[PDB]
């Protein structure tokens, strides 16, 4: 059929300015990120100082869902540029420059050892007893 | 088109051409030449711009309270070697006359200095003092900045200098001094050695430096502790990997260091450390170190763990965390990166160091040889004088700051010419 | 270096040995002991070899080809296919299973070449391990005729049943961690 | 420079 | 030394400290003399 | 040849690799002499 | 034999005996995830550590000019005459002067030990 | 519905996007005018069991760029935009990656 | 000098061609003070930026997704330290780098590029301290130096042909110790490159002349290969003391 010899050629458009800047959101494959359960999400600048030059915090599905941290790419692309091609009804590709690159890594929604208790536990480095029971106690 | 059995003529023709172009002392000369140009400019550029304002407590009100004074050193210049007589008239100084009169064969060094002043009225004023004399740099003879450079043998004889003299030395106080190239271990290279009597079975060291812009070396060790020590849990766990990070009093477990860089999950840490997950031997090697760091499962906790072991304790907890973070960003693996999101690169390079230690422990790679001259570098006149000028220019900026701070606290004014002490560099 | 190799034993000589003797150093670089044989063992090489074996330190690590830890839920289950026979034999008239049996199994496998070079016996090794450690470690040893020399070690039966301990029912060092500690101790400290 | 038993 | 089929009379060690703790100060005198003589005369040199 | 054996005699003349290896041996001898002097001197002072 | 990681937090699992059903498990300590053990073996240690170094030999090694090669031993797969040979090139290899062979010619990379 | 909410409609529609690495001369040529709405034409030719991608530079712009594909199974990428009205949105998921090389 | 360890002083194999074997002081500094060989050169240093830009253009994907993968991506491109990514094809990269070193576009003569085929790393060092020496380049079994180059050098003056033109032609190349580890050398072209009982048929370089392994003071020794080795050190020391 036509699929074995189809040739597709589309116009390329690069608008001078776009109201919304374009970024890259990259997830590690081993994280197994799935968007079906993403009913809601909250992306905001971090408050670890407790703005434009600070990392991003993502909280999917509020506190109940997984949280991710995204950091801008340190290596600037002084000799490289990245563009994204999106399908549109007019049939022409549109290219938008990548303003920023972010790698998001997840944090488990598991109980977290308090710093004071963690220091006390590390004082006993030779934990002869099972560590799993210690985690259960906390 | 071949030259067979006529080779004895060919090899010596090409050797003749080599020594006709270069000569014997081309190391020294070339080094010095490079140094001057590149190094001086770099150092003058690399030093932080001088920031300065009057103390708020000294004067009441905020109308003129922050008179910010900013000093930037724009560009470098070197004149030909010159002697300033007692009358004060500059004169060209020939090397032979410097030897006879016990003078120093040196050239003046001028820096363009831009002073920008903000009076808090937003009317910042920039005044550029061009060709400000900061010191005198001794000139290596027959280098590009020596007067004897580019002179035919007849001209050299007119100046009472030997055509055959190699050059490559400085005339300081009338005596010829030769910088002797100093051997050193190579920087920015991971080397795994084994110390017999140490508590570590193997140690991997990287004498990292950022293009020698500052901080001659920032060495970091990743060493696997020996299993010779006997204990119940010690026998159970086996050899554990620790990191002797710079500016830290004692050893830090390596997995904690990886989590401090933001890589909390064990899978990601091992992805940086163990490039092939399928190999079981390396995974078994890494397991005990993961056991040691099982307590700390967060980046902030790991940063606090590092800060507690810092050389100077921080009273506040968040102070310790911030101190550890800045210390990792600057001191640890400076050549990989020094700012922003170089954390991934630092994690990858630290994982490479741990991986190379694991390969050495498993016997898959041989231990590095300290005497192997690939692992050695030679500091010629260039690097040595560059280190010297780094130190002295930092001291000169410090003295300029001191004089400026006094006069600024007065609020009268500041003069660049009086602040600069040519004694320092010279 | 350049010492004549009369025997395959290095000896400190020259200035360093004079330093050792003169300083009366507690740790000589090459402490050595020349042993002369009293009886016919001096004349006959086999008896001399027997004396050599009796005088030379031998750890279990030297004769152990490879060590593995299998979680075996039942002795009759025989997760390892090979032991199914000999385990059955030992469990045809089971001994010390009355209290209980350990759910973890340390299946050490010994190299026959090392065993025959040191002239060690499976009963000898098993006796040393079981007696030195006590009733806690129970060892099953293969026949020498079998292709694989296998020693199956299990943790204390009474400690597994916990009737003997009484006190509090709390695991100490779990069981597999304790078994790994036991393996390291046997590897480096058996002194067979 | 001679052999292993001699001198270097 | 106390092992069976080992000559108690002639079995000797190079370590003078062990010779001390086991066999006494006179035995060390002799053993130290033997060791020094060996290291001196290995070259063939003779010292009285 | 690879590991250092020098089949040429001094009269015949060493080949370049043999020359470098011979230099390695001579260097070892010189280092031995230089290191020896100080240790022997300390020993002699102690004895006296 | 190998190490497996949790499917929620990607941390390291640890073996745990199931006291009720007598089945080995792997549980993550930082969460409640559990997965039954399929291999039934946990800790294997090869003291003689006899490992075929053919697994550790890279085919790219056939491109090294500094290695010796012979035309005597042909390859098994392609029957190529050139074969570059080398010793263990590994520390703690016990005592082994055995020659390992790597086939020259592109992409074959067959390795035989004789 | 809040300020920090992410418009995941692009993810729901499973919009596929292509990521391409292009050199600086091409990007600078595009940025020279950058307002004419045209920079070149992307031509993809498919055969029975092989596909090739090329980009032709605009004749006005110049006064052939083959594309090499890369596998995207090793990493999942998505594109999100921060609107000037503080309304974050997701444009789509990256389904293919390509590199542009000089002729 | 106080340290009596005889390890740091011994003449290492890697000193070949770069430090004089004979010329060393005798006393507390045996083997600790060394002298350059006649043809040895010391790298002056260069900016790594153009090399990094070339590597980015060729491939060397950085910030990849655990692509090393049992080093499936053959070789990890290093620079003066600084792992800067990895490449799938290491041999094409190494050949392209050597061609660029000849054309002198991005790689000055001093830039040193080492590929470790086993362990799969390429190091690309330009760090201002490396000691290197010129070696002729052997392609197949034939030296690249030919009669045209020798004839033009023989007419050196009033022909404006010099050593730098020999380097630019790709006839000679500067190799440092790390690259000396990865290079098959021939002492002489006729004796070694020519077909015989085949010791090696993969010579990559040829020594310009063996006698250049000696330094300035040992170069005056006539027939130094017919003397005992310590005697050449003694003559170096004494020739520094002769009256002229
Ligand atoms: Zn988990
Ligand atoms: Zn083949």
């Amino acid at each position: 059929g036509p699929s074995s010899q189809n040739v597709t050629e589309y116009v390329v458009r690069v608008p001078k300015n776009t109201t919304k800047k374009y970024n890259i959101m990259a997830f590690n494959a081993a994280d197994k990120v799935n968007f079906a359960t993403w009913n809601q999400a909250r992306l905001e600048r971090d408050l670890s100082n407790k703005p434009e030059d600070q990392p991003w915090l993502l909280r999917v599905n509020g506190k109940s869902g997984r949280k991710f941290k995204g950091i801008k790419k340190g290596g600037v692309t002084e000799n490289t540029s990245y563009y994204i091609f999106t399908q549109c009804p007019d049939g022409a590709f549109e290219a938008f420059p990548v303003h920023n690159w972010y790698n998001f890594t997840p944090l488990a929604r598991h109980r977290t050892l308090t710093a004071e208790e963690a220091e006390e536990e590390w004082e006993r480095r030779n934990k002869v007893l099972n560590h799993f029971s210690i985690m259960q106690q906390r | 088109e071949i030259t067979p059995d006529l080779w004895q003529e060919a090899c010596w023709i090409v050797i003749s051409s080599y020594f006709d172009e270069k000569g014997l002392v081309r190391q020294q000369l070339d080094s010095f030449d490079e140094f001057i140009q590149m190094s001086v400019q770099r150092i003058v550029e690399d030093a932080p711009p001088i920031d300065l304002q009057a103390e708020a407590q000294h004067a009441s009100g905020e109308v003129e309270e922050p008179p910010r004074y900013l000093l930037k050193f724009e560009q470098i210049y070197l004149s030909k070697p010159t002697h300033w007589e007692r009358d004060g008239a500059p004169s060209p100084m020939m090397p032979n006359e410097a030897r006879l009169r016990n003078l120093t064969y040196s050239a003046p060094l001028y820096v363009d200095i831009t002073k920008t002043v903000i009076k808090e009225g937003e009317e910042q004023l920039q005044t550029q003092h061009q060709k400000t004399f900061i010191g005198k740099i001794p000139i290596m003879l027959r280098s590009t900045y020596c007067l004897l450079n580019g002179l035919t043998d007849r001209d050299l004889c007119e100046l009472n200098e030997c055509p055959l003299d190699p050059g490559g030395y400085f005339i300081i106080n009338g005596s010829e001094k030769v910088l002797i190239a100093q051997e050193k271990m190579a920087t920015n290279t991971v080397y795994v050695f084994a110390k017999k009597d140490s508590k570590y079975a193997y140690t991997g060291e990287c004498r990292s430096c950022l293009e020698n812009s500052s901080r001659p070396t920032s060495t970091i060790w990743v060493s696997m502790l020996a299993r010779g020590g006997q204990g119940a849990k010690k026998s159970a766990i086996g050899q554990r990997i620790v990191a002797t990070l710079p500016y830290i009093k004692q050893e830090v477990p390596i997995i904690i260091v990886f989590r401090a860089l933001g890589f909390v999950s064990d899978r990601d840490i091992l992805e940086h450390i163990i490039y092939d997950f399928e190999d079981p031997e390396m995974m078994e090697m890494v397991k005990p170190s993961l056991d040691e760091a099982f307590v700390i499962q967060e980046q902030n906790v790991a940063l606090n763990f590092i800060g507690s072991r810092g050389a100077k304790p921080g009273v506040t907890k968040e102070k310790r965390i911030k101190y550890a973070k800045e210390v990792l960003q600057k001191e640890m693996l400076p050549h990989v990166g020094v700012s922003d999101f170089c954390e991934t690169k630092k994690a990858y390079f630290l994982g490479y160091m741990v991986h190379r230690l694991l390969l050495a422990a498993l016997g898959r790679r041989e231990l590095d040889d300290r005497d192997h001259y690939g692992n050695k570098r030679l500091d010629l006149a260039g690097p040595l004088l560059a280190f010297l000028f780094r130190g002295m220019f930092k001291n000169l900026l410090k003295e300029v700051r001191i004089y400026a701070q006094k006069f600024i606290d007065r609020g009268k004014d500041f003069n660049l010419e009086l602040a600069i002490k040519t004694r320092i560099i010279s | 270096f350049h010492y004549a190799g009369v025997s395959a034993k290095n000896v400190t000589l020259g200035v360093p040995r004079l330093k050792e003797l003169i300083n009366i150093s507690k740790k000589p670089k090459t402490p050595s002991l020349t042993v002369f044989l009293l009886g016919q063992s001096a004349r006959d090489a086999e008896r001399a070899k027997d004396i050599l074996c009796r005088l030379e330190h031998t750890t279990l690590r030297k004769v152990t080809a490879n060590t593995a830890i299998y979680y075996d839920p039942n002795p009759q289950s025989t997760v390892v296919a090979e032991d199914q026979e000999w385990v059955n034999v030992y469990y045809e008239m089971p001994d010390f299973d009355v209290a209980r049996i350990s759910p973890w199994l340390l299946r050490v496998e010994l190299d026959r070449k090392h065993m025959t070079d040191r002239k060690l016996t499976m009963e000898q090794i098993a006796e040393k391990i079981n007696a030195g450690f006590g009733d806690d470690l129970n060892c099953i040893f293969n026949d020498d005729n079998a292709e694989k020399l296998v020693l199956r070690i299990r943790i204390m039966n009474s400690d597994e049943n916990k009737m003997q301990e009484e006190e509090e029912v709390v695991d100490k060092m779990d069981d597999d961690v304790f078994l790994r500690c036991i393996e390291s101790n046997m590897l480096t400290d058996m002194t067979l | 420079i001679w052999g292993i038993g001699c001198n270097p | 030394l106390s092992e069976k089929d080992v000559d108690p009379v002639r079995t000797t060690s190079n370590d003078i400290v062990e010779i001390f703790t086991v066999l006494g100060i006179e035995a060390v005198r002799k053993a130290l003399e033997r060791e020094l003589y060996h290291v001196i005369s290995f070259d063939g040199s003779y010292v009285n | 040849e690879s590991r250092g054996f020098v089949e040429n005699s001094y009269l015949a003349g060493l080949t370049p690799t043999e020359f470098f290896f011979h230099a390695m041996g001579g260097r070892e001898g010189l280092i031995d002499t230089a290191v020896k002097t100080a240790e022997t001197g300390y020993i002699q002072r102690r004895l006296i | 034999v190998g190490i497996r990681f949790c499917q929620e937090c990607n941390n390291m699992l640890y073996p745990k005996e199931d006291k009720e059903n007598r089945i080995l498990l792997y549980a993550c300590r930082n969460c409640d995830y559990q997965q039954e053990a399929d291999n039934s073996c946990i800790y294997v240690n090869k003291i003689t550590h006899e490992v075929d170094e053919l697994t550790q030999i890279i085919a790219d090694v056939s491109q090294d000019p500094t290695l010796p090669r012979t035309e005597d031993h042909p390859c098994q797969k392609c029957g190529h005459k050139e074969a570059v040979f080398f010793q263990s090139h590994s520390a703690r290899a016990e005592d082994a002067m055995r020659l390992y062979y790597v086939c020259t010619a592109p992409h074959c990379g067959h390795r035989w030990t004789e | 519905a809040e300020r920090g909410e992410l418009d995941l409609t692009g993810a729901k529609q499973n919009t596929g996007v292509w990521l391409v690495k292009v050199p600086k001369y091409l990007s600078q040529q595009w940025a020279k005018a950058s307002g004419r709405g045209e920079v070149g034409k992307l031509r993809i030719a498919k055969t029975q069991g092989r596909t090739e991608v090329s980009f032709t530079l605009n004749e006005d712009l110049a006064n052939e760029h083959p594309f090499v594909l890369q596998s995207v199974g090793g990493q999942t990428l998505t594109v999100f935009t921060e609107s000037s009205s503080d309304k974050l949105s997701l444009e789509g998921i990256v389904v293919q990656r390509a590199e542009c090389r000089p002729a | 000098r106080d340290g009596k360890l005889a390890k740091p002083r011994q003449l290492h194999n890697t000193l070949w061609g770069m430090v004089c074997p004979a010329e060393t002081p005798e006393g507390h500094a045996v083997g600790l003070v060394k002298n350059l060989a006649l043809m040895a050169y010391i790298s002056v240093g260069s900016q790594p930026s153009p090399i990094l830009e070339f590597l980015e253009e060729w491939s060397m994907e950085n910030l990849e997704e655990i692509s090393p993968a049992a080093i499936a991506d053959a070789t990890k491109i290093f620079v003066n330290g600084c792992w800067v990514g990895i490449h799938k094809d290491p041999e094409q990269l190494m050949n392209t780098l050597r061609k660029l070193r000849r054309q002198m576009d991005i790689i000055v003569s001093e830039v040193s590029m080492i590929r470790d085929i086993r362990e799969r790393e390429i190091r690309i060092y330009t760090d201002a301290g490396r000691i290197c020496r010129p070696l002729l380049i052997v392609e197949k079994q034939k030296l690249l130096l030919k009669k045209r180059h020798i004839d033009q050098l023989k007419e050196r003056e009033y022909n404006n042909y010099s050593w730098q033109d020999l380097v630019a032609s790709g006839v000679v190349e500067y190799i440092d110790t790390l690259e000396e580890e990865t290079v098959m050398l021939a002492m002489t072209p006729d004796d070694l490159q020519e077909k015989e009982v085949a010791y090696c048929s993969t010579y990559t370089h040829c020594e310009i002349h063996p006698s250049m392994i000696l330094g300035v003071c040992a170069s005056i020794i006539p027939f130094p290969d017919h003397n005992q080795s310590p005697r050449n050190t003694y003559q170096s020391a004494m020739g520094k003391q002769a009256m002229g």
